[PDB]
């Protein structure tokens, strides 16, 4: 669920 | 009715890991509506990178490209803390609106994409062919990129955790934690695995003490  | 509007092929964003997460589902009636909350990979990150994205792949990159767009002005947090609500609208005329709304600051941005974008009747059943040909291929990826974050997960936690013992952790449990983060950071860099979870084996097996100590 996270994003760079 | 004799008709029904859905989405051909699954819309969504990538995730850590170059990972498509969808958001609206293949073969969705229009008009739909949904969110997903999401938050920073890294420590301190000021902003998230919104990449839309069309298909039945795994792989971010083997799916169709809608557009990407930033949110910034996100404030210093530890990773995993601040909350971005994704949203993914498609009105009766077939456009989608994707917002990211940051919780905290309030900030939001917006991309539109005409009904006319992405993948022609063709390439839809190339793309739905694609994923039942290369699904076993699609699996092996998608339980590296599990394997990879959790790894990632145990290295950011054990440093912290570290840290916030102090005195607290004997000399030899540190030089043998120390020595296991250096490798498990190391095997994060490759495509083995194997040799990810052999790192987080050995990190977990020095680290007990720290464990208790974390308490």
């Amino acid at each position: 669920p996270l994003l760079g | 009715v004799l008709l029904l509007d859905v989405t051909p092929l699954s819309l969504g964003i990538e995730t850590m890991g170059g990972v498509m997460t969808t958001l609206i589902a293949k073969n969705t009636t229009i008009p739909t509506k949904h969110s997903q909350v999401f938050s920073t990979a890294e420590d301190n990150q000021s902003a998230v990178t919104i990449h839309v994205l069309q298909g039945e792949r795994k792989r971010a990159a083997d799916n169709k490209s809608l557009g990407q767009f930033n949110l910034d002005g996100i404030n210093p947090a530890p990773r995993g803390m601040p909350q971005i609500e994704v949203t993914f609208d498609i009105d009766a005329d077939g456009i989608l609106h994707v917002s990211a709304k940051d919780k905290n600051s309030g900030k939001e941005q917006k991309i539109t994409i005409k009904a006319s974008s992405g993948l022609n009747e063709d390439e839809i059943q190339k793309m739905v062919r694609d994923a039942e040909a290369n699904a076993e291929a699609d699996r092996k990826f998608e339980e590296l990129v599990q394997t990879r974050n959790q790894g990632d997960h145990l290295l950011h936690s054990t440093r912290k955790q570290v840290e916030e013992a102090g005195d607290k952790l004997p000399a030899d449990d540190k030089t043998a934690i120390e020595s296991a983060l250096t490798a498990l950071e190391t095997a994060l860099k490759g495509e083995d695995k194997a040799a990810i979870e052999a790192k987080m084996q050995e990190l977990a097996q020095v680290s007990q003490k720290l464990m208790e100590i974390a308490q």
